[PDB]
């Protein structure tokens, strides 16, 4: 029968236009219950409706719809280990959201997909149901309830087919865990499938720097315990033998620079075969290439294996491409930050031949500033153009301010309170402002730095800071006094290597010494500098205000910051006031810390340390005693109490401050003193040197699997700390402070690893070389911040 | 912390013993499997029980009185810096006066069942998690890596080796082949029950008895990690989330089908089936249509081991120490007792009127109805 | 201190030389590449600067300029292989 | 508050009216989500949703004004109030464009991320071109000028900081871009100084001559 | 948060106005390619505070 | 043990 | 008239299919007693027929899979030459059975296409391991027990798919 009118009751989201639209049918047709049935077929095609009920009241079909109900409110009950955020988000991506229609057939897949979540997280037995609660209007509450359960965690990962290399120390370098010391810090027993791909390739690259050319991962097997609570991980791996490398041949376009590819491709005769050292040959053809104009230098290194000989030969198939010019490099999500800060950061010129060592250079730059939680980038290629880009750096802020508390426990400065807040982006504007705080048994220290990180274009940062000083001397184990200092140090750091850098500021500092202890050598130091007290009346006072040049060299090549295994760390550190400052005296330093490997693992290793220090006057003036240099303490030479070694405070009689017998108040006359006494307490020397050679070796009885974690070493520290102005002449009963003969030694164990508490070091050493009066404290500890 | 189980551990039954249980003896072998989810449990030959420990210890002692026979280290020591556990897994096996034992290390052990010396020593495909079986001269094998290996019992030499498909995700443990004329019925972890030749190692048939792959999942696990029974010429086979079906043992078709799963053996004793659910629920089943005859959800949750039935009575495990005896006629738990602390996660064994169990930190424990 | 400054096309004197009057823009930009620089003002004058400033090792630029004419035809070109 | 009564539409409505011209939007907000969750595609919910537009904007939840611009837009591409939705797309674009993680200052920003510049200024030319008429197309037009001359002050920036590290080529090219996009903003009159220095150092002083005689023609 | 909020009152109107550059005898200024070209409009309201942002009534 | 905290 | 019956994903399942296999066939069609069990009785059997239907033509969908008009064409005379009479005659008297042609070409191309799918889909997932061949061979050959092995291993993994795909399908009754 002929059909006029179509109604639509029950639609209130779907436009009645847009819903008889949608039907393939026009008024005035003729329909039959096929075309009843097609058009019924088509308008729930749309995916807008749940149920359509085509009635024939009358002439007219009367399409009664069910609309597909919005999304009045998603709801989540029992995620407590995952926020609300990431399961919204989530939702977004299958496009579940307030205000959206429930299709009621995703919903099924979209907590699917939740709970696919959830076992990547490693909570296997998650469960999640998506609760729908009508409402009126034709509304639907979305309430997606979740059993989480227990995240499952790694209880082995074994390799099978491992002869050449014990399982545990395959698994060491797996960031995959199936034991996690209390103690220690390894990581955690949490399975993630990329954890597991990238120790696999952890796996690979550990057998082909060895030789193994052959080796290859059979299998890789994930068990669950039928509780699903542990995660066994198998790699069945077949590790050939050790082939040599006999030779590198290179081929392919080259551009022309055939021989400096090739003086890259020298081997030894015969050496092993090393995956990291083809990786490493191929890096630097690429860097050659591209330092010749060429952004996509391709370079793929097949290893020809002849297992009659057992060696390789490696086939360094070499294309390099293009030339892609950046015709500009922008930034996606510098917010905050203005362009300046992330461009700085740019190895790769603009307007210049593209050079993807050098923009990813820039990007791994960007990473370090630490004002981006993620650094993409995105080499776009200009709209009808062979050879030009767009080099896009899709940063996204941070926060970049942080306000640290530390607490940290050692033998040398107590209990150590850290605090601070920083801004290291301050405004956008790259400079790095914070005020900081320190509290040791001795010091109370309290800065406020403010650092362009760059001052010149070139990177030479120019950088402030008021700093405030507190420093009690007694409670350092030296004599008493207590310097209360302050000051500014504008300080231009040059970088000049990546490892070297120098830095050149002007300081000022204003000391007031008060409570300073009568004795020797600071009323030596005191009436060189015109002032003279009595050796009575301990509550002494003396304000000195001194401009100084301050100058560094921060030579830094260790390959790790923490445990270092190769390198040197050099600092040249020195301070000369200048003229009209009130005191006159330069002061160098040189911390050296050389870390010789002596394997091919780095696993023993020889740290030659070394704190040299030489202050003195510049004519009839005196270094200033509270700038003396100390050793002793678990820094320079350890079983030695903090600033023991060196000269000791020779006191003068005098009334003490409090008196009370039987005390001996530092040799007060009260006390029952009447002639000049010697003392146990160091006074530091103008004069400084300390070494030690420490055999780091690993840790013997402990697992393979994080005995890499802790750093074992046994330590011989060599140490004299002198006064160079001890008047040898007029003081001939004590000892001659001036002597740096007096080369105080210490032998002992120590042992260092970043425990949860901060990075825990222990030391035991017996000084079996100490002169009178050196304090030895035998057990060092430092529980760092 | 914070996390909290998707399901209750169920409270520990309050029951009427009507017998005593008591431990006649309890010997410990070091550390023994530990938290490690392994198939190691104890063995008995004439009247010694062979025991051990992932570790590597390997401890024969008197079935009476549970003295120290021998005891042996499989573990190598390496020095002073590497220590290197033999990772002892398979079950120990004892048929032909030898001990067998898989470890992970991916080596089967025959040890002397004299002396405890090592007869021979096998490297296999995988790790050798599953028990070895013996059977016409050869010790069968399911390694971790998917393939059922069999090695000759006297040479330890691999007779040959039979690939079963392993899913990317699967469930600790491996089905330890069972033995029917001349054919080994094992349980693949892909949820398919192969029957496999025992001379030339070809697949006589691999019948699917999972058909519960939720897919899209990892969680559709479908191991079939419990070792097949053969009875009357009927393969019962039990998959995890999968189904107990009774198949045919010459042509491997699904005589009957039940919904319900599980990783521990069953026993399938005259015309009762008993097994422990995957959420640890002890059911009996008909023999003949997999009918539940009863049903025991009082220790559920409890991780418990696969029943035995000692003196006519069901004897379950739980990773607690407890041992119960539930009754084998309409499933009450006929007794109970704490027998342990770190728990019970591998098998008992009932043989020769001795029912021992090794706890999870290696105490062999023989018990008395 | 600082990294390298390159500047400008990458001209590796060969390709430079592979150029000669008459080749059209298409010619001389598949030969050389597309100019960072051309003319915004005046003619179609193509500029190939390949500048480089390494490490504190001093600037040094070849200019090449390409003046083309109102078809885009190479009439001239001026090699600049220092800088003054 | 933050739970709404469960009044009648009429009564929601009235009371996000009165806490709009109140001026609380966080109210007028929870107001207005509740009509909008409790009526959706009901009566008056085109107004309802105009009004979530403005108290988002208002409120500065920004991202949310932007998800109820885009989704106003998808769903009633013909409004007659569609030209006063592209305004408030322009000005919730120009309010990302200015934002400020603690202080707006006298920073000027001009160098930031111009990415939500630029969409303010296609909103805003879209809805002077698309509808000239509009009474929101002058203040368009306005923020269109403002706009325009903060995109040249952020490639001006940047082609000062490619002078600052001797990047000629940069700095040339920047700079002509600013000629091509940005031609009559002060930003490229300032520029136009930096792509003189750039030929120059370059020793492109045909070229420096050139940009020295636009200099003296626009001084 | 207060993160946007002086951007309602965003403290515009005072942005320069363009001026054209002039190109000298002898060369031309490079083509516009006017992505960013103002169009020449006047509208039916104010700007900056006198224009009211509620939305219309409908 | 220190402790960081980004605002 | 036409109510909506079940939704299937995407598709539905409309009173006019279900009830063309309840009336036009189930007592009629074809041999016209066939089963005799009662509407009611076979009412969610007819409806999980035709779930299953929608089902697998989904599935079909997903793979982006079409039939040519050709096959269908091969098909039609197939079903016309197996009832012993020609395919012109045969629309002529289909016209009266009551399956009209568009009903007719609607329910043969759906047919054929879910034949097609579980075909594929089941044909793959059956693995005849090469000894229970010389096994059958044996028992009573040479690819002839083959045919029989398949046709068991279809039997059963037919009913497991259908299971399967049960499962896995988003099917609400709306009626
Ligand atoms: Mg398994």
């Amino acid at each position: 029968f002929v059909v006029k009118d179509i109604h639509f009751e029950g639609l209130q989201r779907v436009a009645v236009g847009a819903a008889l639209l949608s039907m393939p049918v026009r008024t005035g047709d003729t329909v039959n219950d096929e075309d009843i049935s097609n058009t019924i077929r088509a308008l729930f095609a749309t995916g807008n409706f749940e149920d359509v009920c085509v009635l024939r009241d009358g002439d007219t079909l009367l399409v009664q719809v069910k609309e597909r109900p919005t999304i009045a409110s998603i709801t989540f009950s029992g995620n407590k280990s995952v926020k609300d955020d990431m399961l919204k988000q989530n939702l977004e991506a299958s496009g579940v959201r307030v205000g959206e229609s429930l299709d009621r057939t995703t919903i099924a897949d979209i907590e699917k997909g939740l709970e696919d979540f959830y076992y990547s997280v490693g909570k296997y037995s998650a469960s999640v149901k998506a609760v729908v609660t009508p409402l009126p209007r034709n509304r639907v509450d979305l309430k997606l309830v979740f059993q989480e359960g227990v995240s499952a965690e790694i209880q082995q990962i074994n390799i099978v087919g491992n002869h050449a290399f014990t399982t545990d120390e395959l698994i060491s370098h797996f960031q995959l865990r199936d034991e996690v010391p209390w103690w220690n810090v390894v990581g955690d027993r949490k399975y993630q499938k990329q954890k597991l791909a990238g120790d696999l390739e952890t796996l690979r690259s550990y057998y082909l720097d060895r030789g193994y050319a052959r080796f290859n991962i059979d299998s890789t097997q994930v068990s669950l315990t039928p509780d699903k609570k542990g995660i066994y991980v198998t790699v069945n791996i077949t590790e050939g033998d050790q082939y040599k490398l006999s030779g590198v041949e290179v081929s392919g376009n080259l551009a022309g620079h055939s021989a400096e590819i090739e003086q890259l491709t020298k081997i030894e005769p015969g050496e092993l075969y090393n995956g990291t050292k083809v990786t490493k040959m191929e890096d630097d053809i690429k860097k050659l290439l591209g330092r010749y104009g060429y952004a996509y230098p391709r370079v793929q290194s097949m290893p020809e294996i002849n297992d009659a000989d057992k060696t390789v030969k490696l086939r360094v198939n070499v294309d390099a491409g293009n030339r892609f010019y950046v015709r500009k490099i922008r930034f996606e999500g510098n917010d905050t930050s203005k362009d300046a800060v992330l461009r700085r950061e740019m190895r790769q010129m603009e307007g210049a031949w593209l050079g993807s060592d050098l923009v990813d250079q820039g990007k791994e730059r960007l990473n370090r500033l630490g004002f981006f939680e993620t650094v993409d980038t995105d080499t776009q290629r200009v709209p009808g153009s062979p050879d030009q880009v767009d080099v896009v750096y899709k940063v996204k802020e941070r926060n970049t301010g942080s306000f640290n508390f530390g607490i940290g426990y050692g033998t040398e400065s107590g209990v150590s309170f850290q605090a601070g807040v920083q801004q290291d982006n301050w405004l956008g504007t790259g400079y790095a402002v914070g005020i900081n705080g320190t509290k040791n048994d001795y010091q109370t220290y309290a800065e406020l730095s403010v650092t362009n990180p760059y001052f010149t274009v070139d990177g030479v940062s120019l950088g402030g800071r008021l700093f405030y000083n507190d420093f009690q001397a007694d409670d350092a184990d030296l004599s008493d006094y207590t310097n209360k200092s302050y000051g500014t140090d504008v300080t231009l750091g040059f970088p000049i290597n990546e490892y070297n850098s120098l830095r050149a500021g002007l300081g000022y500092v204003h000391n007031s010494l008060s409570n300073m202890q009568p004795q020797v050598a600071m009323w030596r130091y005191l009436y060189s500098m015109g002032e003279h007290p009595s050796t009575s009346d301990q509550d002494n006072s003396f304000k000195t205000d001194d401009f100084t040049f301050n100058y560094g060299w921060t030579y830094n090549k260790l390959d790790r910051g923490y445990f270092p295994t190769d390198g040197s760390r050099v600092n040249l550190t020195g301070k000369v006031t200048i003229p009209g400052s009130d005191n006159e005296y330069y002061k160098v330093t040189l911390d050296t810390a050389t870390y010789v490997p002596i394997d091919d693992d780095h696993k023993w290793v020889v740290l030659g340390r070394t704190r040299w220090g030489y202050g003195d006057g510049l004519g009839g003036k005196e270094m200033p005693f509270y700038e003396n240099f100390y050793a002793g303490g678990s820094s320079t030479v350890r079983g030695f109490q903090s600033n023991t070694i060196g000269p000791k405070a020779v006191y003068f009689p005098h009334q003490a401050s409090n008196y009370d017998p039987d005390y001996d108040y530092e040799c007060a006359t009260q006390d029952g003193a009447k002639d000049l006494c010697k003392s146990d307490d160091a006074v530091g020397g103008n004069a400084m040197a300390v070494a030690s050679l420490e055999f780091i070796t690993p840790t013997p009885f402990i697992s393979d699997k994080y005995a890499n974690s802790v750093r074992t070493s046994f330590f011989w520290d060599m140490g004299t700390v002198w006064d160079t102005n001890w008047d040898s002449s007029q003081y001939s009963g004590y000892p001659d402070y001036s002597d740096p003969s007096n080369i105080r030694m210490s032998a002992g164990i120590a042992l260092q690893w970043m425990s949860p508490l901060g990075p825990l070091v222990f030391s035991y050493a017996q000084p079996f070389k100490k002169y009178d009066g050196d304090k030895a404290e035998q057990f060092q500890f430092n529980i760092g911040k | 912390n914070s996390e909290e189980d998707v399901v209750k551990m169920s409270p520990l039954p309050t029951v009427e013993n009507q017998f005593t249980p008591t431990t006649a003896w309890s010997t410990s072998v070091g550390s023994g499997i530990g938290n490690f989810y392994s198939n190691l449990h104890p063995a008995l030959a004439d009247n010694v029980v062979y025991a051990a420990d992932r570790a590597g210890l390997v401890k024969a002692l008197n079935a009476d009185d549970g003295k120290e026979i021998w005891s042996v280290s499989l573990a190598e020591k390496d020095g002073w810096f590497s220590k290197e556990p033999a990772l002892l897994s398979g079950g120990v096996t004892v048929s032909g006066g030898h001990v067998y034992i898989g470890s992970e290390k991916a080596q089967v052990y025959a040890l002397n069942t004299s002396d405890g010396t090592v007869a021979w020593q096998t490297k296999v495909a995988g790790e050798a998690l599953s028990r070895p079986v013996v059977s016409d001269g050869l010790v069968l094998i399911h390694t971790s890596n998917g393939q059922l290996q069999a090695l000759n019992e006297a040479d330890g030499a691999v007779k040959w080796t039979v690939n079963l498909d392993m899913p990317s995700l699967s469930l600790r443990g491996e089905s330890a082949p069972t033995t029917a004329f001349g054919a080994a019925v094992v349980g693949g972890d892909n949820g398919r029950v192969s029957a496999v030749l025992m001379e030339q190692g070809q697949m006589i048939w691999q019948q699917r008895i999972s058909q519960a792959t939720g897919s899209t999942e990892i969680d559709r696990l479908s191991d079939v990690d419990t070792t097949p029974v053969v009875v009357n010429g009927v393969v019962f086979a039990l998959a995890y989330n999968g189904n107990l079906t009774a198949l045919d043992l010459r042509s491997g078709q699904i005589m009957w089908k039940r919904e319900l799963g599980s990783v521990n053996d069953f026993i399938v004793d005259g015309n009762r089936i008993y097994l422990v659910d995957q959420n640890d629920r002890v059911m009996a089943l008909t023999i003949d249509g997999g009918v539940t005859l009863w049903t025991q959800s009082d220790l559920l949750h409890r991780l418990l081991t696969s029943p035995v039935l000692y003196n006519g009575n069901l004897v379950v495990g739980d990773s607690e120490g407890y041992l119960h005896w539930i009754n084998v006629e309409d499933g009450r738990f006929v007794a109970q007792q704490k027998v342990d602390s770190s728990g019970f996660q591998t098998e008992p064994v009932a043989a020769d009127g001795k029912l021992l169990i090794q706890a999870k930190d290696g105490t062999v424990y023989s018990i008395t109805r | 201190y600082r990294p390298d400054i390159n500047q400008g096309n990458y001209l590796t004197a060969n390709d430079v030389s592979k150029i000669r009057v008459g080749m059209t823009q298409q010619q001389v930009a598949y030969a050389l590449g597309t100019p960072l620089m051309s003319d915004p003002f005046g003619t179609n004058t193509w500029f190939y600067v390949f500048r480089q400033q390494p490490g504190h090792e001093g600037v040094t630029q070849q200019t090449l300029t390409l003046t083309f004419n109102s078809s885009g035809v190479l009439t001239n070109i001026d090699n600049k292989p220092a800088l003054s | 508050k933050e739970e709404v009564p469960d009044n009648p539409p009429n009564e929601i409505y009235a009371t996000a009216q009165q806490k709009l011209q109140d001026g609380n939007w966080r109210q007028a907000i929870t107001q207005l989500e509740a009509l909008d969750n409790r009526y959706p595609f009901g009566p008056y919910s085109q107004q309802v949703q105009l009004d979530l537009i403005y108290a988002y904007y208002k409120n500065a939840d920004l991202p949310l004004a932007q998800a109820a611009i885009d989704r106003f837009i998808r769903l009633n591409p013909t409004h007659p109030n569609i030209d006063y939705v592209m305004y408030m797309r322009g000005l919730t674009n120009m309010a990302l464009d200015d934002s400020a993680l603690q202080g707006f200052f006298g920073v000027d920003r001009s160098d930031r991320d111009p990415q939500h510049a630029r969409a303010a200024f296609s909103d805003f030319s879209k809805l002077v071109r698309g509808y000239p008429n509009s009474q929101y197309t002058t203040d368009a037009t306005k923020r269109l000028v403002f706009l325009k001359d903060r995109l040249a002050k952020y490639e001006y920036s940047v082609a000062e900081y490619y002078t600052e590290r001797g990047a000629w080529v940069a700095v040339v090219n920047r700079v002509e871009g600013m000629l091509r996009d940005y031609p009559d903003t002060q930003a490229t009159r300032d520029a136009l100084p930096l792509m003189e220095n750039a030929y120059r150092q370059m020793q492109m002083n045909a070229q420096a001559e050139k940009v020295a005689k636009i200099i003296a023609a626009n001084s | 948060r207060y993160k946007r909020q002086v951007s309602g009152d965003e403290a515009y109107l005072e942005a320069a106005p363009l001026a054209e550059l002039h190109a000298p005898a002898g060369m031309i200024l490079p083509v516009t390619s006017g992505d960013y070209a103002i169009p020449v409009t006047n509208g039916s309201g104010a700007v900056g505070k006198a224009l009211d942002i509620r939305p219309p009534a409908q | 043990w220190n402790w960081t905290k980004r605002f | 008239v036409d109510c909506v019956a079940a939704v299937v994903n995407n598709g539905v399942v409309l009173e006019s299919d279900v009830d063309g296999l309840m009336q036009s066939v189930k007592l009629n069609a074809a041999q016209a007693r066939q089963q005799l069990p009662d509407d009611a009785t076979l009412r969610h059997q007819i409806m999980e027929r035709l779930i299953m239907d929608q089902i697998i033509l989904q599935m079909g969908q997903k793979m982006g899979v079409k039939i040519s008009d050709e096959q269908l064409d091969q098909a039609i005379a197939n079903i016309a030459k197996q009832n012993n009479m020609t395919l012109d005659q045969m629309r002529s008297r289909l016209a009266y059975d009551g399956l009209n042609y568009n009903t007719y070409r609607n329910q043969i191309r759906k047919e054929m296409i879910i034949s097609e799918v579980r075909n594929n889909e089941v044909r793959r997932r059956i693995t005849i391991l090469p000894q229970e061949v010389e096994s059958l061979a044996q028992q009573v050959q040479k690819d002839r027990a083959y045919r029989m092995l398949m046709n068991r291993k279809f039997s059963e993994e037919a009913a497991s798919w259908m299971q399967e795909q049960r499962a896995s399908a988003y099917v609400k009754i709306l009626s």
